[PDB]
């Protein structure tokens, strides 16, 4: 079938894929903006080609035509989109298949239905998986109270104000139409049930062309700040086996029902033993790493094999749903340039020092974080994804703590101080954190001033 | 009043001696803190180093605690760029 | 048939792979045992038959042994090294 | 006779054209092979580079195959040591 693969992406996830390709004896092809000419992923591939010429750097990684131009002149049989950029884009998926190239991903149907939040909520109802109660569309004020009447309080008003009460609802819905007449301009006003202090829990899904559909357990991504994922764990050690099994089964259900293909993730919110579909990610996620660790299933390999038409169980080699392993726990932290003593503004500059730790229970999916690399302002801030893993979640924590402390990254600020505080915290170590845990724990933002004696001395020695 | 006022200005709780140094010599004490923040414990350097920096290819050890030491070789001194900057190439602890 | 030849009263260089296929941090265990602790009660290991066996693992020692010079360990300054990674890779790195 | 004799002298099986080049210009062909072993495919360099090397802070790309290229910045030129050696500090492909 397939001899060569082009990754329509960059950085850690581009390198992740080349690795999976290489292991499957596929040749690789990388694409890079001018501004990214120094990125690792450019040189980690068998051949690489400039794109987006003259454009802004992010625009270049979005230049659908120019990518395919390259895909073709290069001889590629397939394209892996990665995550973010064009990976969820229908126009791209369509045009790629259109030019007789394999797009490693799900069916154009799936991109379409799950890319739009109304058709998805629709397809979820059809599938008989409970979503977030919403006013089926925007509503008059007698209707907002009707909505709150069934389902109950609190609830959330979106143009978005919270409303624990009939009083607050009038207050909210009229202040929304004022906030709404001078902000976008328009004020059709929908209301959704509101889900106070939820765990965010998602389920990893594989399906092939032959109708098979398995889950790779779940991932608890509750540890967010300003609803930005900071740390993901796996499984959700906070919740009981059976309740977890039930959330997973419901994502199989949703996906059997649309006959999902390739890899994808089913996001839920969770609260006191009920759960609410919120999304589907028709792609591989940044946090796929940890699920791989707890199952033993190379997800990016599987992705690719699925797109060669192969069968999950017969050729690829995966066991039946109930025989899919669950080997202890795993944790991921993205080490970024987000300076936490400067309100998480991603630092830029030349990186002077980086060595990558290792040993038992450590996994490193490294981005562009090396000695001498100029961190530019153009791309996201990620330096390196760190996973740890161990039978006992207590020990997965121990290893993460050691590693974050072992890192010596000089040249640019990083978020490590923040991460250290977070894995120190008893709410986290217990496996019970919620989405509001970080924003409601002010203690996490007291950071020890660090003495860097090496650096300062060398500054002095140099000055003199 | 002063202790609190100072804690804000240097960003930690000052010991009684820091307070009183501050009272005695306010400007100088703050400048000292900038210097410390920019340059660290220069106190630990041998005097010739402290006063002359390093020579090309020179090697030094700076003891900082018991059993912790900065080994510092200097290997090259770059020419300045257009902005009047140079790049010095050290080996600190084999890096 | 099988024939005892030795015992190594220590940890081995190749312990790594066993750790990987069992999930049992051996060096941790080593240390905890020397604090008097109990394999099953405190340390937390299951009974013999419940000890896991999670696929396979392989180790290679990358040395300076030049194989086109009869494996005579090369010496010299190392110019480049970056350590690879990703799923199913473990690195216990030397110098 | 010559083909065998040459294979030994350069360490691979020479194509018919190498053989005949060797017959035509023996010394020169061997010297060319030294140069190739020491310096590689200098052919691929732009002529000004090939003849003048690089300037401080200069950046260049050398195409070696379709879709494979050496990005080479030059960042500093060391002073010489006692043995009359210098150290040049490049960034080749972000290393």
């Amino acid at each position: 079938h397939m001899k060569k693969l082009l990754v329509a992406n960059r950085g850690e996830i581009a390198v992740r894929v080349f690795r999976a390709c290489n292991e499957l004896g596929l040749s690789t092809v990388a694409v890079y903006a001018r501004e990214d000419e120094y990125s690792v992923h450019r040189f980690k591939a068998d051949e690489s080609y400039l794109i987006g010429q003259g454009k802004k750097p992010i625009d270049a990684y979005l230049d659908i035509d120019d990518i395919i131009r390259v895909a073709l002149e290069s001889g590629a049989d397939a394209i892996h989109p990665g995550y973010g950029l064009l990976s969820e884009n229908l126009e791209f998926a369509t045009k790629v298949r259109a030019a007789g190239l394999v797009f490693v991903g799900p069916e154009l149907h799936h991109l379409d239905i799950f890319g739009d939040k109304i058709k998805a909520k629709a397809a979820a109802d059809e599938a008989k998986v409970p979503g977030i109660p919403g006013t089926n569309g925007a509503v008059d004020i007698d209707g907002a109270l009707e909505f709150a009447k069934t389902y109950g309080y609190p609830v959330m008003i979106k143009a978005m104000r919270v409303a624990r009460n009939d009083a607050e609802m009038h207050d909210g819905y009229a202040r929304a139409k004022s906030e709404a007449i001078g902000a976008f301009g328009s004020g059709e006003i929908y209301v959704e049930k509101y889900i106070e202090n939820p765990k965010h829990i998602e389920v990893q899904i594989l399906g092939d062309r032959h109708g098979n559909i398995i889950h790779l357990h779940e991932r608890d991504c509750s540890v967010q700040r300003r609803n930005q994922k900071v740390i993901e764990i796996a499984p959700a050690v906070g919740l009981s086996p059976d309740f977890r099994n039930e959330i997973c089964e419901a994502a199989v259900k949703l996906c059997k029902n649309v006959g999902y293909v390739n890899a994808g993730t089913v996001e839920f919110l969770v609260k006191d033993d009920k759960f609410y579909f919120i999304e589907v990610n028709p792609r591989v996620q940044v946090e796929h790493t940890i699920t791989e660790l707890i199952t033993g299933v190379d997800i990016v390999q599987a992705q690719i094999l699925i797109a060669q038409g192969k069968d999950l169980h017969r050729e690829i080699g995966l066991p039946a749903q109930s025989e899919i392993p669950l080997l202890g726990s795993a944790i991921q932290c993205r080490i970024t340039t987000e300076d936490p003593q400067n309100g998480f503004l991603p630092d830029t500059g030349k990186i002077d020092t980086y060595r990558s730790p290792g040993g038992f229970g450590i996994r490193l999916d490294v981005g562009n974080a090396y000695a001498g690399y100029e961190v530019t302002p153009y791309f996201d801030s990620l330096l390196v994804k760190v996973c740890t893993f161990a039978n006992e979640f207590s020990d997965s924590v121990r290893k993460m703590d050691r590693v974050l402390h072992e890192f010596r990254i000089r040249g640019v600020k990083t978020n490590i101080p923040f991460l250290i505080n977070v894995i120190a915290n008893e709410n986290f170590t217990s496996g019970q954190a919620t989405t509001t845990f970080i924003d409601n724990t002010p203690s996490l933002f007291n950071f020890p001033r660090l003495r860097d004696r090496g650096t300062k001395t060398l500054h002095y020695l140099s000055m003199i | 009043t002063v202790k609190a006022d100072l804690e804000q200005k240097i960003g930690y709780e000052p010991g009684d001696h820091e307070v009183i140094s501050y009272i005695m010599y306010p400007q100088v004490f703050l400048d000292y803190q900038k210097m410390q923040r920019e340059f660290g414990a220069v106190t630990l350097l041998d005097t010739p180093t402290f006063l002359h920096g390093m020579r090309l290819n020179e090697k030094i050890e700076v003891q900082i605690e018991k059993g912790k030491t900065l080994s510092i070789r200097l290997d090259e001194i770059g020419e300045p760029d257009l902005a009047g900057n140079r790049v010095l190439f050290f080996n600190l602890n084999g890096q």
